[PDB]
């Protein structure tokens, strides 16, 4: 009766092989974008408002964000200009192109790091709440990278800020039940779908307005590297994810003929660290339950009060977000794309100080995003060790 | 007349729709919370009962409003099962639509309802369709909710999206316990606008 | 630094088909009566020589019934839908983000009953849909409307088109493998609330659409090692592979506006499929041992009678092999991403009612294909379980 | 004498392309379309222009039935690629795209043709590239004009009206001589996706 896997499994732990990460040219200082923002939304008028705006910028933690919407831009398209005028076409036309190409080019990094050839390249899961298409951006990013008609895909749309460890958990099954299998685990952002001129009747908007920016970031993931050729830079040893008790409705997202709309309802900072513990005391588990202040810590930069908040409620030493606090800092939140950001930049951190392993001398780490539902998802990574 | 409650008119005496009792404002408020340092304001909020609450809250009366409001006081659940006609208007102030509301509506219930084993097919069914009722409606910047308790065991919701004070009642909650959960939404420890309740603890506690 | 064992074990066997759900709205609207409906309640009903082209494709279509939640109701409610190209996104999106996770739910519910287990026992979710986006998506609404564990993990496919039901399979194939102990929902739902149009002289192929498409959910739940004498697998899935077709590149265009969602079609599918499926179906069936098309059962998507009928010639199929497919057809259109679930179970209902030695009519192998945007196609091959009460 | 009605559309019987001096003859005239579950499908409707000493080169084709000129391997495809007068096609868009999926769908159409003849490298794959760019921010509605005009056989100038006049400057020009020939045989060669322009032509030239 039983049969051998007829697709042969693979071994190891799924690693992270290589990194890449992109953004558009055009850098926006925070310290600049009050005024630039409310006079091209033709709002310059709006002097109460535009002081609120400022306010969050000046607290938002973040220095600059690059975006493929430049004046140029949006002055082509003065229906995203707008508040509610109808636009959702003239945005598709605009995240269609970008966010594959985006993701193309970081994906061309990942794999110049990964050190192996792309038509050994598998599988492409991807990430994004810039948009939607068909066939889909996915499709798009294997055309752009050239890689084998038989690639398998999973293509993960609308996801929201928690998409980045989305696409590292699919990653994760599909490379250790695949021997061989080598995964593009991508996630790729851009603005032009939620860009919105601001108003008094949408406070909140004003807070996406402020933190949100483009970008890509691309991971190769696979079990079982090659030695002396393939180098393991994170192991993935595990992968869950929860609804946050009591955070129903905390966030919605309505895609209109006026692109997507986000409602805030409830303290998202407030309701990610009342609950975020009890979910990594199981989470860390399986490797250890080591201490909080022994883990590294890639959180997702969704805002500086999240992050102030959980560092806060968890007693971390400042070190442990620096990584995500340098991220907001040079690229604002960039939806699911920046968490894959700061992993990368906790490695750089660690390569700079010189420190024992990746993770900044820890072993273990954590590997977090939050979005919708509220939906907190988490993986536990093992960092490689640094001479 | 009329109290200002977050710019929007108050009456001070209200018989909700299909209703003969009049009805005293006991407290105003909002619902609202502040995100990355802008102070966001969902609603505008008044509870409204029959003058002869104050005569049942005697103990309160006199006393601080920090104790009445603290929690275990026994306040909350005291001017919850108040024996008299209540009220509830909401003036929406950020524009949402009806399904996000009805939805967030009935976890919120739900969890309540959960937290006191009271939560079983019955009461499920009757939060779906509660959801129902909202979901085909859009719920825009000026729009009017009144929640009516003529008896504490039924909920007469009556609708505006266009803010007028609504004349005729557009749905009945038909469960008890939904009923008190719903009172305690807004009235209980866990009130998702304390100042409107600091506004009725005061009410209560300013007589002689 | 030493290896760690696995620290969430994974399981042993072949992911297996444990139960089969399926969900359609009530509403039936036969086919010989859709050209006068469909012109009617869109005011087209002056365009003789447009509704006399719609009568053709409606006649050869294969199709005798479709179920829709758009009723003349509904529609007299939603007038934008009926127009053309007028805006009318927003109402759309109010209809589907409810049905399509609702009717999902409709579907699980009799999947977990075949399958027996318990919905707490379910650690994942993989959902693909056509019919809208929403945030949360439909695979967090479906969650709630079960009453899973918060802690189920969730994989949303949305705007897939008629591949997707191979698709959710596919992925379900590695998390259940990957995973001891997981049970996933693959979860395919569509409501034509967003692609629903007018007719037009200047949208020709769009008549094509109009007079396949229909609605419905199927639901399967996924696991490796069944629990002797507890849990009884239908189908194993022994390989999921996909590939595009030399030279489709273009060949359907889906594009989601503010008119709602709009197909263009650019090439002959049914020519760029029948020439090209038979060399990737060659590699697929090696891993079994290669047996002979009309040794196999087909469980293949049916979106329209030219690409069964095209496809049954090129492989000399013998005519029973596409029945089940045509079945669905007949019964149900082109329900997207939900046909090619709703067609696997009619050939475990086929093998029921003739007595086969196996659920695919006495086939111990067979195929699992799906087609879409790319052009995409995604095949996946079973093992059926023996025909045993 | 002065226009023939192709598909409804009126096209002219002798045309200068924009910014050229050179007057080209509608030598054929057809559509690309296809029929999907009974419905007839019209995407286009196409002439292909050229200088009239055309026909003094393919005299060898003269009184032969078109079934020879556009059957496998008559060599008549390339001759007519090959034939060293300026040549032209117009495009009227009968089914309203938009220009990212028609550029793309150029580009994997050119991209095939290049691959199958061994000239597809980073040259020819840069310049689809940059087509693909030139179309992408169009939108290619019903009645909207394209014009490619080889005024060399390793030149095309592409002239656009989204709006359905007829276009009097040159928006783009390719200047990869390997795509050039590719896109003039898309039209033309003997894998043409207007087997009805090709047919037109052949009898004008058999005539």
């Amino acid at each position: 009766a039983a049969l051998p896997r007829a697709q042969p499994r693979a071994e190891g732990p799924a690693c992270v092989l290589g990194i890449g990460t992109a953004v558009p040219p055009a850098e926006f200082l925070q310290s600049e974008y009050p005024d630039f923002f409310f006079n091209i939304t033709n709002c310059g008028e709006k002097e109460a408002l535009k002081a609120k705006f400022k306010r969050i910028c000046d607290k938002s933690g973040i220095r600059k964000r690059h975006m493929f919407l430049t004046e140029e831009v949006l002055k082509a398209n003065p229906g995203i200009c707008t508040y509610m005028e109808p636009s959702l076409n003239v945005r598709h036309d605009i995240v269609v192109v970008q966010v594959p190409k985006l993701a193309a080019e970081a994906a061309q990094k990942a794999i110049k790091e990964w050190g192996g050839r792309k038509s050994d390249i598998t599988h492409i899961v991807f990430a994004t709440t810039s948009g939607v298409n068909m066939p889909g951006a996915d499709h798009a990013l294997a055309k752009l990278l050239g890689l084998k008609p038989t690639v398998k895909r999973v293509m993960m749309y609308q996801t929201g800020c928690f998409g980045g460890a989305s696409v590292l958990r699919v990653a994760k099954d599909l490379a250790e039940n695949n021997k061989g299998a080598r995964v593009l685990a991508v996630a790729s952002e851009v603005t032009a779908v939620t860009y919105r001129a601001p108003s008094e009747n949408h406070l909140d908007g004003l807070v996406g307005s402020a933190l949100f920016g483009d970008g890509a970031g691309v991971y190769v993931v696979g079990s079982d590297p090659k030695p002396e050729v393939e180098k393991p830079l994170f192991e993935v040893h595990w992968a869950g994810e929860t609804i946050l008790p009591e955070s129903d409705g905390a966030i919605d997202g309505h895609l209109t003929e006026a692109g997507l709309i986000f409602h805030l309802m409830k303290d998202v900072p407030g309701l990610i660290s009342k609950n975020i513990e009890k979910f990594l005391n199981e989470a860390r588990k399986p490797v250890g339950s080591p201490a909080w202040n022994e883990m590294f810590w890639a959180v997702h930069p969704g805002g500086p009060a999240i992050l102030d908040q959980v560092e806060a409620k968890l007693k971390l030493t400042k070190d442990k977000m620096q990584g995500s606090r340098d991220i907001l800092s040079e690229f604002g939140n960039m939806s699911s794309a920046s968490v894959l950001f700061v992993l990368d930049q906790i490695r750089h951190r660690s390569v700079k100080m010189g420190a024992s392993t990746l993770g900044e001398g820890s072993e273990f780490g954590f590997f977090i995003g939050f979005g919708p539902g509220l939906t907190l998802e988490v993986l536990v990574l093992r960092a490689a060790p640094n001479s | 007349q009329v109290v200002n409650v977050e710019g929007i008119d108050f009456a001070t005496k209200f018989a909700p729709p299909t209703s003969s009792t009049e009805l005293d404002l006991i407290g105003h408020g909002n619902t609202g919370m502040e995100i990355e340092t802008v102070e966001i304001r969902f609603t505008a909020m008044g509870f409204y009962a029959e003058p002869s609450i104050s005569e049942h809250l005697q103990k309160w009366k006199g006393k601080a409003v920090s104790e009445l409001v603290e929690d275990d006081s026994g306040f909350h659940k005291e001017l919850i099962q108040v024996p008299v006609e209540k009220a509830v208007r909401i003036s929406i102030i950020k524009g949402i639509k009806g399904l996000p509301y009805g939805s967030a509506l009935q976890s919120s219930l739900r969890d309540r309802l959960v937290n006191d084993d009271k939560f079983e097919e019955e009461e499920e069914e009757a939060l779906e369709k509660l959801v129902e009722f909202f979901q085909p409606h859009n719920l825009p910047k000026g729009a009017n909710i009144i929640y009516h308790w003529a008896t504490p065991d039924t909920v007469k919701i009556s609708l505006s999206e266009e803010g007028k004070i609504p004349d005729e009642v557009s749905y009945t909650i038909e469960d008890a316990n939904v009923a008190e959960a719903l009172l305690d939404l807004y009235l209980g420890e866990n009130t998702i606008t304390p100042s409107t309740l600091s506004s009725v603890a005061e009410a209560i506690a300013a007589q002689v």
